[PDB]
């Protein structure tokens, strides 16, 4: 344990020096044994699943839990969790002029959380009665809504 | 043996049970030994018939 | 200033997601407040090493860090031995009107709480109050007539 | 008063009690 | 803010007003009535004895001499006097029982010279009974004490 | 009659003794603000100071701090009785206090209605009911989480025969103020979406900008608009955000509002959405009996809904599952050690019948006073068993 | 104790799967150890009555 | 690197769980080395350049 530890923080000493893309995708250090301890496997009784779904069901309510029990060590996950795929056309960017850069940027900003504060909050006038929260944009949720982007 | 055997600090209860069932057992030994010098020793060198 | 669903969405499972491998850890108990504040605790057996541990989820959150907005993180994470149940609490007052709530907070927040807080006061010490702050309160009308927005 | 009142009342009524039954499931035990 | 037109200037100070103010004017307390602050402070899991505390009345023991006129240290709320008045009220059970014995052992056998030996039999075998808990680590408690006499 | 005297008298962990503090917590409704709580913190001021100032010490009240909920909305209030001594009868009492206190702030327009003591011993007092937690283990939301919350509670509140008390935990679903910018109609208008953001946050909510020093000190500079610009709806419209043109451009231009709902207090347990229950054993039955019924009624809820147990419900406990187990041992040891050194296996149970004579004591003084079955008076029971063999013991020993 | 612990998360994740999904375990380490016993304890209890 | 590489972007919720959006472009498009060609990218003049 303080070994599993010691290495996970003189990585710090680095962790600002990696690339964006890499932190922002998330370091990973642990107490290894390399060699399973078992193999459940989960199959489609019915063809309504698909190693694409399936492998969802399980990353998104199966592993989860799974990997902060006596799941000691890691659990591999054979497959992937689900995720907006965006397969971008070429063709049809250059034809209305735009490259992928317009398109991360769009999604960026079109789908994204922004915390607005409240109504009458903190240091409030005297005399308030009312305190609600501010809701404004909230995350996308179906492929439907970032179909929508402009 | 009716003090010991509940020393098994089984639970969030034994948190105390702990802190019991040996302050006692231990006393007791302690109390047992005492008991079996100094207090025949003090008993036997003290004080008139 | 950020809602319970933008913090639970945006921060609270960022982080949550990131809680794997950690020996010993009967449940996690996460919240998610519209006062734009998040808590998870997680719980380890009875006689868990409070230490090691205490380290060992300061650290898988690292794997996680680089991901919550840059408002959280330039605010600051905060991991520890909690207890949640105070051992003590001494309040501090003005004999004399010098002073005040948004005083005497600051007098203590800048100098007796920084010390009580790295001192045998193991755990966290709450502040009744706050440490003072350069508060800038803007004018929307003045703002719009030099035109100028925040 | 917890400790100590179970702690007299079972001492009394042991006392008051055992001075007479021990003398006979004893004897009885045989 | 900008340079205007006219050769005039706009300061942040013409579009807002500007004070130091709390971080968040969420939490505001009273002692009495009297506007207060203070510490709410905690252990660590499997935090030290009032040694907490003890040592949180040292970081405080010097921090008086320094403060500005007005200030002055209050203590609502506090566990210690219990521990405090829970030994006293202990030891004194202990102290008691012992004159207590003494009495009893005289009324059988009327010797000053008998009656002392149990006299000195009974301290002796407690004082050697801190010794044997300390090696199991168990600490003098206001739970410990109870056992003692019992 | 031991048995009965034994089954009669019931149980617990550890008595509330009185610890010369205690403190009241206040809990006004949703969208209540500093300044309505605070009428309330008051109200609970003037008691303890006036209908009470003979036990009374000190209050120290915080508005804006519960054990949950946070933010103007909550109060807790730290009291600290006057000195032991100059409290007599048990009139002056934690107890008496509290509960006289408990029914005052009953009459008030907020449940706060409350004051208590320390749980016997710090964060060790889970022995007061159960906790209940209901899990989201679908694809489904606050919505029905919740809405299946509601239908859980009725279920439970409907026989309080087995399960008493059964309520959520601050969760409620105050109202919200939702804007939604119209992206295009304002990226028309030659606004990016980023200063409107920003703007909007800013104004309404805050933003940590930089730092600075304030006499030798690092402190923080926030930006947020003053409290008159920012109390009402409406107030939405006075804000201007530039333009790429040059000219400012009003919120309502680009944006419309409408009230919608959400949870002040949205919650998980073990990475899932949940929604935490509490409640009482009930009059007369343990944990367990109340709970194989909260067990039973969830299943009828939703597809999706589960549940789970957290602290204050995790363990099993003493009496009624550890106890009648290792009380098995230490009696179970004796008929040993009491043939080390006596040899007849019949002879030790002379000894050993004792037991009985002074348990009846122990039982008899404890269902007499108040006193309950708890760890003392388990700790007692034994050495009781200890001093009975010791007189029995003696007595047979000096006969064989 | 892992293995023990980890058909104890996946206990109750079976109720609520979907049409379909259904649990399979190729690859196990277990049995191995209940039949490692067994195959042991037997061992053990012949060379008695032996 | 959008196009051949992946780019990971924001989150979404989806179902109540975060989860990744990530954009890469058609697998038809980029299956062979001339295909490097049919990506354009912007021109400070306004004009598409491959």
């Amino acid at each position: 344990d303080i070994a599993q530890v010691q290495v996970q923080n003189k990585l710090q000493l680095a962790m600002p020096l990696l690339p964006q893309e890499v932190q922002q995708q998330g370091v990973s250090v642990e107490k290894s044994s390399s060699s399973f301890l078992m193999v459940v496997g989960v199959i489609n009784t019915d063809g309504t699943m698909t190693q694409e779904d399936i492998s969802d069901y399980v990353a998104a309510n199966m592993k989860d839990a799974i990997s902060r029990t006596s799941g000691v060590g890691d659990v591999q996950l054979f497959g992937s969790q689900y995720a907006m795929r965006i397969w971008m056309n070429p063709n049809e960017l250059n034809k209305f002029q735009l490259t992928p850069v317009d398109v991360i940027t769009a999604i960026k900003a079109q789908n994204a959380q922004v915390a607005a504060g409240q109504l009458g909050g903190t240091p409030p006038v005297k005399g308030q009665q009312l305190n609600a929260s501010i809701i404004a944009q909230t995350r996308l949720t179906s492929t439907e809504e970032f179909g929508k982007i402009l | 043996a009716v003090f010991v055997p509940m020393a098994f600090f089984g639970g969030s209860t034994g948190a105390i049970y702990r802190q019991f069932s040996i302050t006692i057992v231990s006393a007791m030994a302690l109390s047992v030994l005492v008991a079996l010098i100094l207090t025949p020793a003090l008993c036997a060198t003290m004080l008139k018939p | 200033g950020a809602d319970a669903k933008t913090v639970q969405d945006t921060v609270t499972q960022v982080i949550e997601q990131n809680m794997n491998g950690i020996d010993n850890l009967m449940y996690m108990s996460s919240n998610s407040d519209s006062t734009g504040t998040v808590q998870i605790t997680l719980t380890f057996e009875s006689g868990t090493d409070a230490d090691i541990a205490q380290v060992q989820v300061q650290n898988k959150l690292q794997l996680a860090m680089p991901l919550l907005p840059q408002e959280v993180q330039q605010q600051g994470v905060s991991v520890e031995k909690s207890s949640s149940s105070f051992l003590m609490v001494v309040g501090v007052i003005n004999t004399d009107g010098t002073m005040t709530q948004e005083d005497i907070s600051d007098y203590v927040a800048a100098n007796m709480k920084d010390a009580i807080s790295r001192t045998s006061g193991v755990g966290d010490v709450q502040l009744f109050g706050s440490q003072y702050a350069m508060r800038i309160w803007m004018n929307p009308n003045e703002l719009n007539k030099f035109q100028l927005t925040p | 008063n917890a400790v100590g009142t179970g702690v007299m009342g079972g001492m009394v009524t042991a006392t008051v009690l055992a001075i007479f039954f021990v003398p006979v499931f004893f004897v009885v035990v045989r | 803010l900008k340079v205007n037109q006219d050769g005039s200037r706009v300061l942040l100070r013409d579009v807002a007003k500007i004070e130091l103010g709390g971080e968040n004017y969420d939490i505001i307390a009273e002692f009495n009535g009297q506007p207060a602050s203070g510490l709410g402070i905690k252990l660590a899991t499997g935090a030290n004895a009032l040694d907490t505390a003890a040592a949180i009345r040292a970081e405080l023991a010097k921090m008086e001499p320094f403060f500005p006129s007005g200030l002055k240290i209050v203590y609502p709320y506090d566990t210690t006097p219990f521990v405090k008045i829970s030994i006293h009220e202990v030891v004194k059970t202990l102290v008691e029982a012992i004159i207590l014995v003494f009495l009893v052992m005289y009324l059988f056998l009327q010797n000053f010279r008998a009656t002392l030996i149990p006299t000195i039999a009974v301290p002796v075998v407690l004082l050697g009974t801190f010794a044997v808990l300390a090696a199991f680590g168990f600490s003098i408690n206001t739970l410990t004490m109870f056992g003692m006499v019992l | 009659g031991m048995a009965y005297l034994f089954v009669r008298l019931p149980s617990s962990f550890l008595p509330d003794e009185d610890q010369g503090v205690f403190m009241t917590m206040v809990q006004l409704p949703a969208g209540a603000t500093q300044e309505r709580t605070q009428k309330v913190l008051n109200e609970v001021t003037h008691y303890y100071l006036t209908k009470e100032k003979n036990n009374v010490e000190s209050v120290f009240a915080v508005n804006g701090f519960g054990f949950a909920g946070r933010g103007q909305n909550t109060g807790i209030a730290f009291v600290s009785l006057k000195d032991w001594a100059d409290r007599p009868g048990e009139e002056n009492k934690v107890e008496a206090i509290t509960m006289r206190a408990t029914r005052a702030f009953s009459q008030i327009k907020d449940a706060m209605v409350f004051a208590f003591n320390l749980p016997a011993i710090v964060e060790l007092g889970t022995a007061t009911g159960f906790d209940f937690e209901l899990i989201d283990q679908a694809g489904l939301g606050h919505e029905k989480l919740t809405q299946a919350r509601n239908q859980l509670l009725a279920e439970a509140a409907k026989h309080p025969d087995m399960l008493t008390s059964v309520r959520p935990n601050g969760l409620e679903d105050t109202p919200q103020f939702k804007i939604d910018i119209d992206q295009e109609k304002a990226q028309a208008l030659g606004v990016s979406i980023n200063d409107i953001n920003t703007t909007l946050g800013a104004a309404w909510g805050g933003s940590y900008v930089n730092d600075f020093i304030d006499r030798g000190r690092v402190k923080k500079v926030y930006v947020m608009s003053e409290a008159k610009y920012r109390m009402l709806p409406d107030d939405i419209g006075d804000w201007y955000v530039r333009a790429a043109d040059g000219q400012m451009v009003p919120f309502s231009a680009f944006s419309s509002s409408r009230w919608e709902y959400g949870s002040p207090r949205l919650e998980r347990y073990n990475g899932l959405p949940s929604m935490e229950i509490l409640g009482q054993a009930a009059p007369g039955k343990s944990t367990g009996e109340a709970m194989e019924l909260m067990e039973q009624l969830a299943s009828k809820l939703p597809t999706g809904v589960g549940y789970d147990w957290t602290g204050m419900s995790y363990q099993e406990r003493l009496s009624g599952n550890q106890a009648p187990s290792l009380y098995a041992i230490s009696l179970i040891v004796v008929f040993l050690c009491l043939a080390a050194l006596y040899e007849s296996w019949s002879i030790p149970f002379s000894v050993m019948l004792v037991v009985p004579l002074g348990v009846i004591g122990a039982l008899l003084a404890a269902t007499f006073r108040g006193l309950t079955n708890d760890v003392y008076f388990q700790v007692g029971l034994l050495t009781t068993i200890g001093l009975s063999a010791k007189n029995a013991i003696l007595i047979v020993e000096f006969a064989k």
